[PDB]
Order: C-alpha cells, then sequence, then structure tokens
C-alpha cells in the first residue's frame, strides 16, 4: 500500500518560514510526480505545486509563486515544502498527493496523505468581546422570535457558548468560528423563543473561552 | 488557463441515480484527462474516476464518469446511493502546467424531507456602533439538505468584500444552520438606504432586509 | 421569404458504410477520398430558375483553391471532375445530392459551408464537418490495394503480431493497434497538425496531405519524441525510471492517448516495436494500408557505405574506432502506394522507420523506401535506400587501419550474416511470412553479389 506522511506543520507569524516535508512509501517515488494541494477550513481543494519525476518541471499556483520552493530527495523518499512570506490567507490543511500518470506528463492525484495543518497568525492569546444580537421589534407574535450573541475577536479557539447558564438548551445553536484577517476568530450563537417571552424570560448568554480564562455574560433586550 | 464549474449541491434518496457536472470555461474538456475525488468529511480525498471514465481497483461499478463535447463538460454518475456515498465530490483536470479543481458539490443522500430555511438578518449592535465598528449578521437555520448559497445587497447592488460564510453544520434537530456576515465601517452602513442577505436554498431564494433608519 | 437551408440529413450510417469506416467509435462524418456521399438538403422552398447553390469546403488554417486546400462547387446537373455536387432529385423542398470529392484530395479534417445567391442577395451558413481519409477501395487512389483479403488485413484489422528477439530465440507479441478506439482517429490527424513540416509552412504541409509519400515521411517523424516532441522517447538504457518498461505497452491506444492528453509532450518509453506498432496504428487509421517488418541481426550503419565495419588495428587488435552495431531484431513498417517520383515499378510496399536511428535531412525520420528497389539494389532513390539496405543486406568488414601510413585493408567479408528470418504477420492469421526473399536476392548466389555491388556504386 501506497503511505504519504506529511509534516512540519504548526502556528506561524506572517512573514516567517515554515518548512513540509512528506516522507513516501510503497511505491517507485521516482516513477512520479508528486503534488501539494491545500484546503481551508470548510472550503475546496486548492492545488499548490507539483514537481516532475525527475525535478526537472516544476509548477505553482500564481497565489503562491515566488515565495513557495517545491523540491524532492530521491535517497530520502522524500518531497519538501519550503514556504516564505506567509500570509494569514495561506492558513490551510497542506496535504502531499503521488501522481496517478506513469511515463506521461498528465496530472491526477491517486493516493493523498492525511495532511498537515498550517495556521498563519500573528495572535496571542485573548479573551472575546461579546455583542447582542437583539430580537425584531416586529417578532411574529403567537409565532417564533430569534436572538443571539457576536463573539468577536479571540483567540486561539475555543469558545462555548451556552444559554441562561444551561437552563435554555432547545433551539439553540452555536456556529462555527471564522478566522479573520486579523488573525482572530469570531462566531455566533443564537436561540429561538416564543415571541410572548420576550419581556419576561431573561435571556443571557455564557461565553466560555478556557485558553483565556475568561467568561463574559451578555445580557440580550428587546428593541 | 481555464475554471471547473460544478454544482454546489446534489441529492437524491437511496437506490437512486444523481449526477455531478463539470464544465471547463475554456479549451476542450477532453483535451486532458478528467478526475474526480470523492472526500468525506474529516477525510482526506480518495480517487474515484480516472482518465476521465476509468475506475480504480475497487471502485464499486455504481461510480460511472463520462465526457460531454457538446456541453464541453464531464460528469461522475453514481446509481443504485448508499447513505455512505454522502460526501464532498470535485472534479479535477489540468493544461500542460497548471492543475485545476473544481469548487467541489455536496451530494446529500436524502434521509428526511426537504425543509426550507428561516433567516434573520440583525442590523449592528448600539454597542458594536459605540466601539466604531459594524457587523450584518445574517442567520440561517433549518434547513436541510445542509447547502446554501448567500448573497448580499447594499441598496440593489451586489456586495463581495467583507463578506465570511460559514460551511453548515448539523443543529440538535439533525437539519442544518449557517452564518454569513458583512462587516462594514458605520460610516458604510450609515450611508446606505438599506443592505439585504439572500439565501439561496434547492433553488429557492429568501431574502432579509435592515436599514439604519427602521426597527426600533 | 428568401432561398434558406431548413436542416440536412448527412446519412451518416449509410456513407460511412459505403466508405468503410463504419468501424470507427465516433459520431463524426468520416469519408475516403474519390468516392460519392449522399446526402438530403430540406431547404424552405423549391430551387428558382435564376437562384444558385455554392458548396464550400476546407481543410486547415490557411486554405486555398490553388493548393487544393479549398473548393467552391455549384450544386449542379453535371458530370464534373473536381469536387463535385450532382442534383439527383428534388422532392418539393428536399434535395437529393451527391458529394464527391477528388481522388488527389488532401486528407484531413474539412468544414462544409453552403453559399445562396438568390433575391440579389446572399448567405452564407455552415453545414458541418467531416473527415476525409485516403481510399484503399478506389482504383485510381495512390493507396489501391486490389486484392480483397489482404485490404481487410492491412487497413482494417486492428489486432496483430510482431515478431520479436533473436534467430535462436524467436518470440512474437500481441499488439492491439486499435485504430477503431474513441478519440484515436481524431488524434491520428492530430499527429500532422503538429509537425515542422506544419509549424514551419501549415499552408503547405495541408496542401501536401493528398500525397501518402509525404503524410507517410511525416509520419516516421512525428511518432518518435527527437526533434517536434513527438509520441514516443526511446529509451534502450536498460534502466525506465520515471515511465513504462517498452516491453509493458499492449497496443498504441494508451499510447497516443497519454500524448494528446498531456498536451502533445512525449511518452516514456518506447523502443523500436513500440515504435513500429504505433506507426502502424497512424497509417491504418488514415487509410495508409501497411504492416510491421522484423528483420533479425538488423544493422546500424553509420556512415553509408553498405557495411557494418569493425575495424582492426593491424598486427591483430580490436579496436574501439566504429559506431556501426547490430541489433538482434530491429522492427519497422511497410506502407502500400504507388511512387509517382519513382517509376510505375517501383509502387507496392514502402519501408517506414519511427525509430531514431539516422538523421535524414537532419531529423529522425526514415522512408519511404521501395522495397522492391532495396531488393534490386536501386540505392541512390528517395529516400534513405542506403541506411535500410544495410539494414537488411550489410555485408560486414573488419578491416587493417594502420595507426601510421592511413592505409585500410580489408581482413575479412562476411556477406550473409546480416538480414535473417524478415517476418511480418500472415493475411488472416498469426501465422509468420517470411519476407527476406522480397528484401534481397539469395544469399550465397550470384545476383545477390552483383546487386551488392551494383548497389554500392549508387552510393556516389
Ligand atoms: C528494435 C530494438 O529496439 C531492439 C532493442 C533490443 N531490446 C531487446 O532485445 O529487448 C528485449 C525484449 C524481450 C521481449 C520482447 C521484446 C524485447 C536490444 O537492445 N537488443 C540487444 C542489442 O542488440 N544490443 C544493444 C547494443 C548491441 C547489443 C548486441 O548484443 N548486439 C550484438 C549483435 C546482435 C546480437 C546480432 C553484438 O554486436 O554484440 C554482442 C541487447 C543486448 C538487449
Ligand atoms: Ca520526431
Ligand atoms: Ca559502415
Ligand atoms: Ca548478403
Amino acid at each position: 500500500e501506497v503511505q504519504l506522511v506529511e509534516s512540519g506543520g504548526g502556528l506561524v507569524q506572517p512573514g516567517r518560514s515554515l518548512r513540509l516535508s512528506c516522507t513516501a512509501s510503497g511505491f517507485t517515488f521516482d516513477d512520479y510526480a508528486m503534488h501539494w494541494v491545500r484546503q481551508a477550513p470548510g472550503k475546496g481543494l486548492e492545488w499548490v505545486s507539483r514537481i516532475s519525476w525527475n525535478s526537472r518541471s516544476i509548477a505553482y499556483a500564481d497565489s503562491v509563486k515566488g515565495r513557495f520552493t517545491i523540491s524532492r530527495d530521491s535517497a530520502k523518499n522524500s518531497l519538501y515544502l519550503q514556504m516564505n512570506s506567509l500570509r494569514t490567507e495561506d492558513t490551510a490543511l497542506y496535504y502531499c498527493a503521488k501522481d496517478h500518470y506513469l511515463g506521461s506528463d498528465s496530472y491526477g492525484m491517486d493516493v493523498w496523505g492525511q495532511g498537515t495543518t498550517v495556521t498563519v497568525s500573528s495572535a496571542s492569546t485573548k479573551g472575546p468581546s461579546v455583542f447582542p444580537l437583539a430580537p425584531s421589534s416586529k417578532s411574529t407574535s403567537g409565532g417564533t422570535a430569534a436572538l443571539g450573541c457576536l463573539v468577536k475577536d479571540y483567540f486561539p479557539e475555543p469558545v462555548t457558548v451556552s444559554w441562561n447558564s444551561g437552563a435554555l438548551t432547545s433551539g439553540v445553536h452555536t456556529f462555527p468560528a471564522v478566522l479573520q484577517s486579523s488573525g482572530l476568530y469570531s462566531l455566533s450563537s443564537v436561540v429561538t423563543v416564543p415571541s410572548s417571552s420576550l419581556g419576561t424570560q431573561t435571556y443571557i448568554c455564557n461565553v466560555n473561552h478556557k485558553p483565556s480564562n475568561t467568561k463574559v455574560d451578555k445580557r440580550v433586550e428587546p428593541k | 488557463n481555464f475554471m471547473l464549474t460544478q454544482p454546489h449541491s446534489v441529492s437524491e434518496s437511496p437506490g437512486k441515480t444523481v449526477t455531478i457536472s463539470c464544465t471547463r470555461s475554456s479549451g476542450s474538456i477532453d483535451s486532458n484527462y478528467v478526475q474526480w475525488y470523492q472526500q468525506r468529511p474529516g477525510s482526506a480525498p480518495t480517487i474515484v474516476i480516472h482518465e476521465d471514465n476509468q475506475r480504480p481497483s475497487g471502485v464499486p461499478d455504481r461510480f460511472s464518469g463520462s465526457i460531454d463535447t457538446s456541453s464541453n463538460s464531464a460528469s461522475l454518475t453514481i446509481s443504485g446511493l448508499k447513505t455512505e456515498d454522502e460526501a464532498d465530490y470535485y472534479c479535477q483536470s489540468y493544461d500542460p502546467s497548471n492543475v485545476v479543481f473544481g469548487g467541489g458539490t455536496k451530494l446529500t443522500v436524502l434521509g428526511q424531507p426537504k425543509a426550507a430555511p428561516s433567516v434573520t438578518l440583525f442590523p449592528p449592535s448600539s454597542e458594536e456602533l459605540q466601539a466604531n465598528k459594524a457587523t450584518l449578521v445574517c442567520l440561517i437555520s433549518d434547513f436541510y439538505p445542509g447547502a446554501v448559497t448567500v448573497a448580499w445587497k447594499a441598496d440593489s447592488s451586489p456586495v463581495k468584500a467583507g463578506v465570511e460564510t460559514t460551511t453548515p453544520s448539523k443543529q440538535s434537530n439533525n437539519k442544518y444552520a449557517a452564518s454569513s456576515y458583512l462587516s462594514l465601517t458605520p460610516e458604510q452602513w450609515k450611508s446606505h438606504r438599506s443592505y439585504s442577505c439572500q439565501v439561496t436554498h434547492e433553488g429557492s431564494t429568501v431574502e432579509k432586509t435592515v436599514a439604519p433608519t427602521e426597527c426600533s | 421569404a428568401a432561398l434558406g437551408v431548413q436542416s440536412i440529413n448527412w446519412q451518416t450510417a449509410f456513407n460511412r458504410q459505403a466508405h468503410h469506416t463504419d468501424k470507427f467509435s465516433s459520431q463524426e462524418l468520416i469519408l475516403r477520398r474519390g468516392q460519392n456521399f449522399q446526402v438530403l438538403m430540406i431547404m424552405n422552398k423549391g430551387l428558382g430558375s435564376n437562384e444558385r447553390l455554392e458548396f464550400i469546403v476546407s481543410t486547415g488554417p490557411y486554405p486555398s483553391e490553388s493548393a487544393m486546400t479549398k473548393a467552391v462547387f455549384p450544386l449542379s446537373n453535371g458530370s464534373s471532375g473536381g469536387w463535385s455536387a450532382v442534383l439527383q432529385a428534388s422532392n418539393g423542398n428536399t434535395l437529393t445530392i451527391s458529394i464527391s470529392s477528388p481522388a488527389s484530395a488532401p486528407i484531413g479534417r474539412y468544414t462544409m459551408a453552403l453559399q445562396i445567391f438568390s433575391q440579389g442577395g446572399i448567405s452564407s451558413v455552415k453545414l458541418g464537418t467531416f473527415i476525409l481519409l485516403f481510399n484503399p477501395w478506389l482504383n485510381v487512389d495512390s493507396v489501391f490495394m486490389g486484392n480483397h483479403a489482404e485490404r481487410e488485413e492491412y487497413v482494417q484489422e486492428d489486432a496483430g503480431i510482431i515478431f520479436v528477439g533473436s534467430t535462436n530465440r524467436i518470440g512474437m507479441i500481441g499488439w492491439n493497434f486499435g485504430q477503431f478506439e474513441e478519440d484515436i482517429l481524431s488524434i491520428c490527424l492530430s499527429i500532422l497538425d503538429r509537425s515542422l513540416n506544419f509549424r514551419r509552412d501549415a499552408a503547405t504541409d495541408v496542401a501536401s496531405r493528398n500525397d501518402p509519400k509525404y503524410v507517410g515521411r511525416v509520419l516516421s517523424a512525428m511518432i518518435n519524441s527527437n526533434d517536434d516532441n513527438g509520441v514516443l522517447a526511446g529509451n534502450w538504457s536498460g534502466t525506465y525510471t520515471g515511465g513504462r518498461d517498452p516491453r509493458s505497452w499492449n497496443g498504441s491506444v494508451e499510447i497516443l492517448k497519454n500524448w494528446k492528453k498531456s498536451g502533445f509532450s512525449p511518452v516514456r518509453y518506447g523502443q523500436c516495436w513500440v515504435f513500429a506498432g504505433t506507426l502502424n496504428t497512424a497509417l491504418r487509421s488514415l487509410g495508409i494500408p501497411s504492416r510491421v517488418i522484423t528483420n533479425f541481426n538488423s544493422a546500424h550503419d553509420t556512415d553509408r557505405n553498405l557495411s557494418v565495419d569493425v575495424y582492426y588495428d593491424p598486427m591483430g587488435n580490436p579496436l574501439d574506432k566504429g559506431s556501426d552495431s547490430v541489433w538482434n531484431f530491429h522492427v519497422w513498417n511497410e506502407g502500400w502506394f504507388v511512387r509517382s517520383d519513382l517509376g510505375p515499378s517501383y509502387g507496392g510496399w514502402q519501408v517506414l522507420d519511427a525509430t531514431p536511428q539516422e538523421r535524414s535531412q537532419g531529423v529522425f525520420q526514415c522512408g519511404p523506401a521501395s522495397v522492391i528497389g532495396v531488393r534490386e539494389g536501386d540505392v541512390q532513390l528517395n529516400f534513405d535506400m542506403p541506411f535500410i539496405f544495410a539494414e537488411v543486406n550489410a555485408d560486414r568488414i573488419t578491416w587493417l587501419y594502420d595507426n601510421t601510413t592511413g592505409k585500410q585493408w580489408k581482413n575479412s567479408v562476411n556477406s550473409h550474416t546480416i538480414g535473417r528470418y524478415i517476418s511480418t504477420k500472415a493475411v488472416g492469421s498469426n501465422a509468420r511470412m517470411d519476407v527476406t526473399d522480397k528484401y534481397k536476392y539469395p544469399e550465397g548466389s550470384d545476383q545477390e553479389r552483383q546487386v551488392f555491388q551494383k548497389a554500392l556504386g549508387k552510393l556516389k
């Protein structure tokens, strides 16, 4: 069986360098082109770079050309990616892949590694600021009303959110975080409640960010 | 240079047949071989079709690939859908230098009725405006299948800059939810008559609107 | 309402059958030159007395009447000689039309358009495209092969047998020519649009496609990677890193596909039989009846003297002096066509070799060479007749090269070790035909020596 094992991933600051390695086994390494492909969290595959069997032909995605260098080493059965001048947008899972094609200059990825994670951020540990997402003036009387908390600018992950100290769980959804170009995370939590409850139940989100040892409560008040 | 365009999402019931197209933006689809990959959530991709229409050892013959010159497209067809076929699928080709991937298609194998999203669009809170920031938050819940596209409008015009959208994830009740954000300055917020969040799900669009001078 | 075309029925399946192209896997209209085909054209009305339909056919990127690569021809009631369109019947709005191409027409992909003159206006619409091949069922085409069994073998047979190894150890390998598999005819047409000949003068290259001598020799270049990024890259190193062992290919299809799909980048790796089998696909796909020839103890002569020279310093020592070698086996192709450049007596089988052994006008190309010619020692003739003479019927000389006076006298001459058991697949079976006697007079006889001599005096 083919195995590809990537390593060298980690948290790294804008402008710095990082070197990824991929060790290959269970096939004749020098017979095939090899590739790096990356995938930002919850996004698609973006091809990064290719090196031919004999290292004589190399290509790069425009988004990385001049910053990244691909290479390989026959005696070590290894592929490498030197990543210089990193940017927040280089954040992704980096996959090593073996090309399908033997003896022709066509490209497809017959085997992929599990990948190595690269996070690019200048941030230090930081607890969030929390803002209310107040329910509508209108509110749908007889029916339901959504209200929420916007949990802004924390690092690193994760944050957990509860409502009324765990007493409110029905209709709660806490969304995944987005990583901002600032290098800090944000997310939202929402709850759908009876419209007749507004101004007779208090609604408070409880945001827990264990890395910063902060808990933050925010009361959410109808408009 | 070219792009490969796939549909955002497809779905069918167990035992049925579904097709995923992959259209090449310039140059002929049959100039270069097409591959297809399956990626399950939290897993590495695996190849399911290579060289347009060949199947790797041990891929079930339920998977087939085709090329259609007349539509400049490749297709992945999956017959006899099983619940394990639920995954993201990517097409891929190349020119004599660069590798190109399609943007991916979420295949849902239907296990509950379709459900239209509920959408709520929140204006910037007064607290955030008092901190000289402004985020519009569009929250999308209770839909199935778990795939949507989101479009923002400032007044009646598209706005792309400052938008971030989350990939759908399962709620308690086993439907899906998603979020989208438009980051503005307080000056941009106050400068337009209104802003809108438009959510498309299974060919239907839901729109919600907020304005700086209304809803108090 | 002005006279226009509502729709056209090309009667594809029917015409393909009659043109003997019904076996290609393709929805295209594939046709052979010199031969009519029939279409049904459904107009918006009847033809009036004063209205004119003009057909236009063009092939290649710079087409012109004078180069014979564009033709303009009226729908007619008459017998004409060139491209022509005959109106067989009108039935209301529907016209039954018999189109023919000249037997001298360039092969290739053509476009067909119709230009209508009516009501002092002009309209022009594209009707479609077709492929036009060589026509070996047509007695006036240069590739005419009158014998039917031979034709089915050498044109329509997509599976073959190559002989291999050495005189003591003969073997044979299965080879799928696969000319009828999807995209292959199309790829073989591509090849001609990627030659040097075409890169340097497309307009004239495409005009020369009416000629199988020319098409055939371009193919001998383009099936190897040398010079032109052709299909296959040869490797005799022993080390097959970065590609396929030559012994691991089973036919041409994967080769030709891989070439096209990589954007016309060479395929790794081949040896002679792999070149010969790939060239055979190309030749059969385009209409040049062809077969695979294997030659044991094949000479590689590297200086045009009809002999393989392994030199000996006097006083009897081997020396490193020598480029001349001998292969255990070598494999090339023969194509069937008349030779208008040479004489009626030189038609029939013509050697074509896509293996890069010697350059010819500075390019790795080889042939065509009248087999009949090689046998009669007529080696002054085009093309490469000295090289190929050496291949099958070199002598092997030993010499005495004095290090000091520059004198060169012969030790021993071996006049029969070269070119043995020359072989090709039987018509209809997998038996081995010996065709040695077709390449040369009997070893150890008179005529054989007097033709070696004739040939040696034709190098000058
Ligand atoms: C047409 C070619 O490309 C021939 C290449 C040939 N390769 C093989 O023989 O491959 C093996 C095979 C097995 C199964 C099916 C198909 C192929 C080849 O390289 N042949 C030998 C060869 O002729 N060479 C290499 C340079 C010279 C040497 C040779 O032995 N020549 C002697 C004369 C012949 C034997 C008549 C000689 O002068 O000195 C000994 C090579 C040894 C494999
Ligand atoms: Ca060549
Ligand atoms: Ca010589
Ligand atoms: Ca002899």
